[PDB]
């Protein structure tokens, strides 16, 4: 139609840089939560992909 | 209800006394574990309550009529002894109190007076060769005698340039023969950190010393003894690792 859609619809000329993070407000050093035993299958944080 | 009958029960121990002072809480301030926010290591501590937490007797000195008085340095008196020095070796840092109950009893016919005393950070120093020219240092067996304690150099100083003339400022209780047979005092973790190595660093030092000296006529007991009793109380330990010693 008028005017083409490939135009209409681009994303060019986007001007915002978009952000994946966003930064968070750290007075303190982070606090340490309690903790317990954990024996599960499928959660395991310590293997990881450098 | 009396003041000088009293029962010390920690876990599977028990103390009892007929003729003794009131019960001294140290600073005026009873032994408490460590808050989540005066600590800062993050390992989850082992407090083992029961099996740690009890009278430990360690050994008793013969108080002769002419003795300069002894010293023991906590928490290195347990360090070998019972499963509270176990823990004390198998882990990095440490945390308690102490309940100590020295006890000497005589006759009504024997006097002198005993100086029971619980000095923090109780830092020996040396003869100087004599004449002031030598930065000699004490040995292991003087700052950290342990089971048999250390008998003082000299008794006016404290082995450190401090007089025992006023050793009374921190928690103390005398053992005066005519009235009492047995001192108590409690502290509390008493340190500028929430945790301590527990055999590199010395809490206090118990100085246990007469200035009254023992006497007695011929009578049928010569042999008066005193006997210390000490014993852990809501500790803690953290930073596991494998067995260490001094």
């Amino acid at each position: 139609g008028d005017r083409v859609a490939d135009v209409i619809e681009s994303s060019i000329g986007d001007s915002v840089s978009r952000a994946l993070t966003h930064a968070l407000p750290a007075p303190t050093g982070q606090n340490t939560q309690v903790s317990s035993h954990r024996l599960d299958t499928g959660k395991v944080p310590a293997l990881q992909a450098a | 209800y009396s003041d000088r009958v009293a029962q010390l029960t920690i876990g599977n121990s028990t103390i009892t006394t007929q003729e003794a002072a009131n019960i001294i809480v140290g600073y005026g301030e009873w032994p408490s574990y460590c808050s989540d926010s005066d600590a800062t290591a993050v390992d989850k501590p082992t407090r083992p309550d029961v099996s740690v937490n009890r009278f430990y007797t360690l050994d008793t000195k013969l108080w002769e009529k002419s003795s300069k008085g002894w010293y023991w340095k906590f928490p290195d008196v347990l360090t070998e002894t019972g499963v509270f020095g176990q823990n004390a070796q198998f882990h990095y840092l440490y945390r308690s109190g102490f309940c100590i109950h020295v006890q000497c009893n005589a006759s009504k016919f024997h006097q002198g007076a005993l100086l029971v005393a619980v000095l923090p950070e109780y830092v020996i120093g040396t003869v100087a060769g004599g004449t002031g020219t030598e930065d000699s240092h004490p040995p292991y067996k003087q700052t950290q005698p342990g089971a048999d304690g250390f008998e003082l150099q000299h008794p006016y100083v404290l082995d450190a340039g401090i007089p025992i003339s006023q050793l009374t400022v921190c928690p103390h209780q005398w053992i005066n023969l005519r009235t009492n047979n047995c001192a108590t005092i409690i502290v509390p973790y008493i340190n500028a950190l929430p945790f301590d190595s527990a055999l590199n660093h010395c809490n206090f030092g118990l100085l246990v010393v007469p200035i009254s000296p023992l006497d007695y006529d011929q009578g049928a007991t010569p042999v008066i003894p005193i006997t210390i009793t000490l014993a852990p109380m809501c500790s803690e330990f953290a930073g596991l690792r494998q067995a260490v010693t001094q």
